[PDB]
């Protein structure tokens, strides 16, 4: 019993890197990754893996963090490291938008450039 | 980062923990030593007063784990053992720990070369015979190997051996040999 | 008699003692025992505990091993010995089995002594491959007029006998293993049928007097009955379906043809959710597993009909299925009629109504049909088909009610092929419908008596040449017509 | 490359632990020491070096501690015109007894969908030959039409009729991929296209290549064998620009291949005791059979409806992924209509007077009208008969019942069951007979006058000799 | 759905009560459009009665559905502890 | 052996032993009690640990109380003497007449008789009834539904076949009370003792009574239906008699079991019955059968719940 | 108390669907396994151990009574329900009150062709 | 002595998880130190489930137990006869207490 209670955790942890910015994954599945450390993320906060995907900070647990992922976790193995970017999410508004045709997290998919807008927003 | 398991592998947090305690002794070579100073730590909570000091679940995991940090300072430990104390009593894993114990003999028990037979017969057993058994048994094994051989005895079971290698095991004994012919006898 | 035991029970008693690799029960409870130890064990393999129960690796997990118990777990207690088999789980088939009532394992219960049987084959085996199988092209003669007429089945098939309770399922199986006698007694080899009959969650009771109805009409000789009553281990009843099928599956392998029946799969179905829910799984519709469709996919997928590259043998399966209050769109009905090739509806209102077989011919279908049908048969069931579509339409009329009479058939009573085609051609050319209906029977028995005992002649041709030409036509109407002139 | 052992085994479900170079997920897996090849499939990284994968075959005979390797790649097949006329597994291996399938590439089984930026908006009616199919809902080419269907209602009947018609008149490169469907229809559809010149067994020009993982497969091999044709498809489509007809019967044991597997995967349910992945799942499934604009892949997908519910997680989810619904219903097959296709139940996307025409448009809507007005008045009907009934009820009932017996036909393939020829009848001899039959041009014929007929002109004949031997 | 279900049994039982009344008082007057009253009174009486008997099947079978779906959620949300 | 309460959870009670475990359905005797606890072995838990369940009420329970094993499933006193007498699960005398001074004792929890031992005939047992006998005839070894109800007479009907089959052949008879109502036992009782087939005063009593009542826990009113099925197997089985076994609601025997499974944690199965309800009413109706040495002919009345006969 | 001293006792629960309700709640809460919608698996215990208590004694053990008329709370007149299922199973009868009935002037609103009394017309007096 | 005394060990919604009280018996009745009673339903190895006879704000963890070595009962007798009681017997009619002679269970 115990998510952070691994041997391997447990073994270098008798034994003898910033857990505070940065974790390590201890456990990837159907887009959900446990992430031990990242003790300064807060809640809904979004961080970013090692292969360039982006995660959301959902479950802040005793001694994990559950975050689920914003792509396809085949990039994602035990053991990958996890910054802070330190922000949670954010979409580019304004007039620049009508027209285009954006994604979930406000990038272009209709190939007409990229979004030439000023101001984001929460 | 890398780890090292042991020729035997236990499960449970008492495995996890012990695996987590070999693989790190492993990589320093103090396999023995550490043994023996987690034979001195559970003989140390064996004793009834600091073993209800840290199995209270009132007192409050600060107060615990300064009484534990205490008593390590006080026997000069390494630091290896000190941090595997100090985990049980962060995790409160600690009453457990002496299953942990048990769990690294164990494991060790495997690292010298020892295997455990169990012989059981309807009799109290000879001497000579049983050293006979003795020689009998060390011929299944390879070389640096060792019997742990304990022989307890089972007045039911009419009659015989039953010998136990591991988990290899041989029923020598006349009862089952009975109970065989009465099937035979029926089917 | 102090030689029937010691002859050899003794001399040549496998008294030996091995070095055998062994676990020790953890908890048992819920029909799955928790074994400590048996490292080297593997997937589905059986194993041996202290009381000389049986059971099947089912959940290798790293520290312990859940096995299910084939028994009753009253037998097994926290500490007792599990033994290797090294065999993953198996049957013994061949031929020695037929005339043989056995438990799910394989272990005589009729008390006529052990199986002497020298082939063991697995209760898992996959089904065989696209290439192996060849179309259904022989007929399964089933002796009943209504099936063997409208609702053809074929060596290879996979037939649902599907309806509620009391609607005369089994008595149709029963009649297809009466009937095969027929062609196990004579010279084709090719034509001979072995049956199977698999009691799932039976009355031990009905069993016994279906065996006893069997062995009156001397058809056990050819038939291995499988028990798992009411009273078994819900394990035992999951696994008789498997064990009949590899015992098919020998017969199917070597060039022969045999014929099972599960009777009945909706209690196979309720034993797998007992053991599912015992095991804490999650529950789907009707609190049947994810997983019941391919319980009874795997198994009626076996039932195939090979090539003459494989052996040429076939294996015809007549799954029971038994409906609430007729409902035929429930979960585990709809499941098997997506296996199957065909059903054969039976109903109550058809049942009460002293319609029986109560086979509703509207809804009765065989994909495969028509593909292992005679040729005189087909002549006839065409017409007779026909015919009943127009009458269950408009419900011309008094052919409908003819028919329909005609199609009645009697208990334990499966004729041959000819006489049916005999009866559906006086029935269908019209030399009955000015007959008043309540006497067709009457006529039906008199008539076939008729020509059985005087024109075998014309019986015997339709039998070698198989089909009913035109001599055998203008012959069989100057006898009906004699007949009804004289009737 | 690493190697790891296994741990434990549970049906289909099993756990490898690695030393070294844990593998990623999806990656591909051989376990060692066994007669034939048995891949897993790497699904779950559980920590401790540990994986979680889905087994391709039956795991019977694994012993914990037994050798695996890592392959270092997802699932690969051989893809090119070299897999046409042969018939492959969940992992290409070929399984029709014909040699190894000398293609020169693999493709991996697992890729991305095609982007916004690919996607094709053309709209171009696909006649099938069907009365109700192309009046009420017609198919597109380069569209996902979907077939939904309870037990024995005729989906296979009509995808086989679909395929006679289309696929024969096609020049294209089809592709079938039976997933958890019959064997011994896989056998029958393998030999009926060898003895139709579709699957060329010596000299080399066959145009259809079969992806087959049949009832008798673990959940696995059920659960990756759609991927495995689709991945056919998409090769033949992208790195070929051909026309490609994929046919999947049926893909709704893809799903249930899924739920098998969820709970020993350790997931909680969702709502009927499916995985919680349903929707994800069929959508990186789905989103991959598209048209481009790269090629066109017409897709045709025969989707069991367990129990008859309509409502059940997974066709439910299947049905916003298609462009032509095709509804099966098992109280129009109990009344003898066949194909037993739902006329108040299908819809289709090009179902626009802007496409099909007004024509075309107004007969449809007219008839599902009728048809509707009929449903509603049938309770009335069952409880105080049709003699109570006013007289234009009375007209709207008798049109009704005589456009439900039109749309019913004789398939070529149900020659064995409905005793008469099949018929193929164009779009137009659909629309005018049933613009007639609206107008009011047939009140006199008898309403078994229309049933199992092909055009209208049958019909008349059909009426004609009813009157006259009766 | 159980609640439509109901609705629509009670709304065929009082037509079965009214039909069969009907019948009732068209077989006391007739003692030629009597007559027809009655045979169709009963007609629809009968006809009402099978309706019933289809949809009391169905109702059970629904609300056996329902306690099956509610214990499901109830096992689930259970487990997740 | 002896073992100790670990855990006292409503009915179920946990039982460590220290030297040998008890078996599956095994008798466990509770020490101390001022009346007489059974709990029965449900399940073995590892760590020498048993979960079973009580067969009585478990308040004052407490944890550290020795409990004795007895070696067999359950004992009752069986034999010609529990003839017009009522008896408990546990097989104690109810109805303050003293104890039954019988010879032996048989073990609930036995197996149906084996596939040779079953009668291939089937055969009518008359039971001098007319509309029975003629319309709808009685099997030997069978089982048949009273689907009556309290105005009808039934009771009648059930002291009259008991009467007859007392009568017309050599057959005593055993009425088991699953789940029933203390009222309407004693009314029972007393109709029984009116009608002769109960003598208080004579040894010529024609049934046997178990009894257990809606105030007693899911465990007594799930094995309440096999004490009396043992009763009746011994004068079938060792009197070559054609005995008759009443049930009073067998529907209740099915709600009793669903409780039990409930209670010890089980997974529901469609509409909320036991996931062992097939397998649960199977081992008991397989031991009503005709065996070679005599028959079990068993009369269940029927109560079906929201007059849904699919349920 | 009433009862065992020879005196004649009535007792009304008002109601016991509410009692079912609050234990259900105290098991869920004590982590017992749940049955349908949720009550535990004694529930039905539950009541009859508290309806089998009322009894009518012997006039060899005093002779008094213990009558008792628990309340049930139907929704939408539903008795096929889980309490009272068990309710109805327990009691010797059943009084049942209707809306329907309530609003059409029939006040007590007791549906007779429901309501039943098993031991009624042993109990009524002589000119009743 | 943590035989006849227990300490709450956890409290939630009306449910007193309590470490110790290794002599009680099930279904008894117990003492908490502010004063509300509560029932011993459950008797699990390494704690009992204590329900209280009250509200959760008053206990938390850490608090006493004390034992009464009964079962639950309830005052009976004449005495009560036109009193209003809680479920326990004791007044709420503010008329005064029960003059009750006799205890029953
Ligand atoms: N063709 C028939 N003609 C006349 N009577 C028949 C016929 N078939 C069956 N019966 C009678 O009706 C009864 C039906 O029993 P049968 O076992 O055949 O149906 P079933 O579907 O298997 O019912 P069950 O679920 O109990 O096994 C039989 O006892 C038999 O006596
Ligand atoms: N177009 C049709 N004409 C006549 N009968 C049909 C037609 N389609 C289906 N059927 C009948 O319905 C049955 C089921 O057909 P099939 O498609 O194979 O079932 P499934 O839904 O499992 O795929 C067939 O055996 C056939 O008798
Ligand atoms: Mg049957
Ligand atoms: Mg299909």
């Amino acid at each position: 019993t115990g998510t952070a209670e691994m041997s391997s955790i447990l073994e270098e942890r008798i034994l003898g890197v910033d857990l505070e910015e940065t974790g390590r994954v201890l456990s990837i599945g159907d887009g959900i990754a446990r992430v031990h450390g990242l003790r300064n993320v807060q809640a809904e906060e979004m961080v970013e893996f090692s292969s360039g995907l982006k995660g959301m900070s959902l479950n802040l647990e005793p001694d994990n963090v559950g975050v689920v992922v914003f792509g396809n976790d085949k990039l994602i193995k035990e053991g990958d490291i996890v910054k802070r970017t330190g922000a949670i999410v954010d979409v580019p508004v304004g007039e620049e938008l009508l027209g285009r045709v954006v994604d979930a997290l406000g990038n272009a998919i209709d190939g007409k450039g990229p979004i030439g807008s000023k101001t984001r927003r929460r | 980062a890398k780890l090292v398991r042991p020729p035997v592998q236990v499960y449970g947090i008492e495995g996890r923990y012990a695996t987590a305690l070999y693989s790190a002794a492993s990589k320093q070579n103090k396999l023995e030593q550490v043994e023996k100073e987690l034979l001195r730590v559970a003989q140390i909570l064996k004793e009834p007063k600091v073993a209800a000091s840290v199995l209270n679940p009132y007192v409050k995991r600060s107060i615990k784990v300064k009484s534990l940090n205490d008593i390590t300072a006080k026997e000069r430990f390494s630091p290896l053992t000190t941090n595997l104390i100090n985990l049980l009593a962060e995790n409160g894993r600690l009453s457990n720990t002496q299953g942990v114990v048990s769990a690294f003999s164990t494991m060790m028990s495997v690292h010298r070369g020892e295997v455990p037979c169990t012989v059981t017969s309807a009799s109290p057993l000879e001497e000579a015979t049983l050293s006979e058994l003795k020689t009998v048994l060390k011929s299944f094994l390879s070389q640096g190997q060792v019997l742990k051989l304990e022989a307890k005895t089972d007045p039911s079971i009419l009659g015989g051996m039953i010998v136990r290698i591991g988990e290899k095991y041989v029923d020598m004994s006349v009862k089952t040999k009975i109970q065989k012919l009465g099937r035979a006898m029926r089917e | 008699e102090m030689s029937s035991i010691l002859e050899e029970r003794i001399l040549g008693a496998d008294t030996s003692v091995d070095l055998e690799e062994t676990g020790r029960v953890l908890s048992i409870g819920d029909g799955i025992a928790r074994v400590h130890g048996l490292r080297n064990v593997q997937a589905e393999e059986m194993v041996e505990f202290s009381s000389g129960l049986k059971g099947m690796s089912l959940n290798l997990e790293p520290d312990n091993v859940g096995v299910v118990v084939f028994g009753n777990d009253k037998l097994i207690k926290e500490g007792d010995i599990v033994k290797r088999t090294g065999a993953i789980v198996d049957v013994p088939v061949g031929e020695e089995l037929l005339g043989r009532v056995v438990d799910a394992l394989g272990n005589a219960i009729d008390g006529k002594g052990p199986i002497g049987s020298k082939t063991r084959r697995r209760v898992g085996l996959k089904a065989p491959g696209i290439i192996p199988r060849i179309s259904v092209r022989e007929p399964m003669q089933t002796g009943i007029k209504a099936v063997d007429s409208l609702v053809p089945i074929g060596r290879g098939q996979r037939e649902l006998i599907i309806g509620d309770r009391q609607t005369g399922k089994t008595s149709i199986a029963i009649d297809t293993i009466i009937n095969q006698k027929r062609f196990n007694d004579g010279s084709d080899e090719k034509k001979k049928l072995y049956c199977i009959y698999v009691a799932i969650g039976q009355k031990r009771s009905t069993v016994a007097q279906l065996v006893k109805r069997l062995t009156d009409a001397d058809a056990m000789k050819y038939t291995i009955v499988v028990s798992a009553t009411a009273s078994d281990a819900a394990p035992l009843q999951y696994l008789a379906p498997y064990s009949g099928c590899s015992m098919g599956e020998y017969f199917r392998d070597n060039g022969k043809h045999a014929l099972i029946i599960y009777d009945d799969l909706s209690k196979q179905a309720v034993a797998y959710r007992q053991m599912s829910l015992l095991l804490r799984r999650p529950p789907g519709r009707e609190a049947y597993p994810g997983d019941v469709f391919y319980l009874h996919s795997r198994l009626l997928e076996r039932a195939a009909k090979m090539n003459d590259a494989f052996g040429g043998g076939s294996l015809t399966a007549l799954p029971v299925i038994e409906t609430q209050a007729g409902d035929v769109s429930a979960y585990i009905p709809t499941n098997v009629i997506s296996i199957t090739d065909g059903q054969i509806f039976l109903e109550t209102e058809l049942f009460y109504k002293g319609i029986r077989p109560a086979i509703n011919v509207g809804l009765s279908v065989s994909r495969v049909g028509s593909a292992a049908q005679t040729r005189a048969m087909k002549q006839v069931a065409g017409t007779m088909k026909l015919e009943l579509a127009q009458y269950r339409e408009v419900a011309l009329l008094s052919r409908g009610v003819r028919l329909t009479e005609l199609l009645k058939q009697g208990q334990y009573s499966p004729m041959a092929i000819e006489e049916q085609v005999a009866v559906i051609y006086a029935g269908v050319r019209g030399y009955l419908d000015k007959l008043e209906p309540s006497k067709i029977t009457k006529f039906e028995n008199a008539f076939l008596s008729h020509v059985v005992s005087q024109h075998q002649a014309l019986l015997g041709t339709i039998r070698a040449d198989g089909k009913i030409s035109e001599q055998s036509d203008a012959k069989l109407k100057e006898i009906v017509t004699n007949f009804l002139a004289g009737f | 490359a690493a190697t790891g052992r296994i741990v434990a085994v549970i049906g289909a479900v099993v756990d490898v632990q690695f030393d070294e170079g844990l593998p990623p997920i999806l990656n591909a897996l051989e376990v060692q020491g066994r007669e034939t090849r048995l891949v897993l499939e790497v699904a779950q990284h559980l920590g401790e070096s540990t994986v979680r994968t889905i087994a391709m075959d039956g795991t019977e005979g694994l012993v914990r501690g037994q050798k695996v390797l890592d392959s270092g790649a997802p699932i690969k097949i051989p893809v090119g015109p070299e897999t046409l006329g042969r018939i492959m597994n969940v992992i290409g291996e070929p399984i029709d007894e014909r040699g190894p399938i000398k293609t020169k590439q693999f493709a991996p089984i697992h890729a991305e969908a095609p982007e916004f930026m690919e996607m094709s908006v053309e709209q171009e009616i696909l006649v099938t030959g069907i009365k109700v199919v192309d009046l009420l809902a017609p198919y597109a080419k380069g569209g996902k039409i979907g077939l939904f269907g309870g037990a024995g209602v005729g989906k296979t009947v009509l995808i086989m009729e679909l395929i006679n018609n289309v696929a024969k008149a096609h020049g294209g490169y089809s592709v079938f991929a039976g997933v958890g469907e019959r064997t011994r229809e896989g056998n029958d559809l393998y030999h009926e296209m060898i003895e139709s010149g579709v699957i060329n067994l010596k000299d080399a020009t066959s145009k259809v290549a079969l992806v087959y993982g049949q009832m008798n497969e673990p959940p696995g091999a059920r659960a990756r064998v759609a991927l495995t044709g689709l991945t056919v498809a998409e090769y033949f489509r992208d790195q070929e620009g051909q026309d490609v007809l994929l046919f999947i019967d049926n893909i709704f044991r893809f799903t249930q291949a899924g739920s098998e597997v969820s709970a020993l995967l350790g997931r909680i349910p969702s709502a009927v005791g499916y995985q919680p992945t349903l929707a994800t799942d069929m959508g990186t499934m789905q989103e991959r059979i598209t048209t481009t604009k790269k090629g066109s892949i017409t897709s045709v997908q025969a989707i069991y409806v367990p129990a008859d519910d309509l409502t059940d997680p997974a066709p439910a989810t299947t049905f916003a992924h298609l462009d032509a619904t095709t509804v099966l219903s098992r109280a129009i097959a109990e009344l003898g209509i066949y194909p037993a296709v739902d006329p108040l139940d299908s819809t289709s996307r090009i179902m626009d007077p802007n496409i099909v025409g007004s024509e075309h448009y107004d007969v449809a809507r007219g008839v599902q009208k009728i048809l509707q007005d009929y449903k509603s008045l049938q309770d009335i009907i069952a409880i105080l008969g049709m003699d109570e009934l006013s007289e234009e009820d009375k007209l709207t009932v008798s049109r009704a019942r005589k456009i439900q017996r039109f749309l019913s036909q004789p398939f070529q393939v149900a020659e064995v069951f409905t005793g008469h020829m099949g018929k193929l009848v164009p779009l137009k001899e659909t629309i005018k007979g049933f613009q007639q039959i609206l107008a009011g041009e047939y009140d006199h014929l008898p309403e078994q006058a229309f049933y199992m007929v092909g055009p209208i002109e049958e019909a008349v004949a059909k009426a004609d000799k009813l009157a006259e031997e009766h | 759905t159980l609640k439509d279900i109901t609705r629509r049994l009670k709304s065929i039982k009082n037509i079965q009560k009214i039909t069969k009344s009907m019948k009732m008082v068209a077989a006391a007057k007739y003692a030629s459009e009597q007559s027809a009253r009655m045979t169709a009174m009963d007609n629809a009486s009968k006809n009402a009665s099978e309706m019933i008997d289809k949809l009391t099947l169905t109702f059970n079978r629904t609300r056996q559905a329902v306690i099956t779906k509610e214990l499901i959620e109830i096992i689930s949300g259970a487990a997740a502890l």
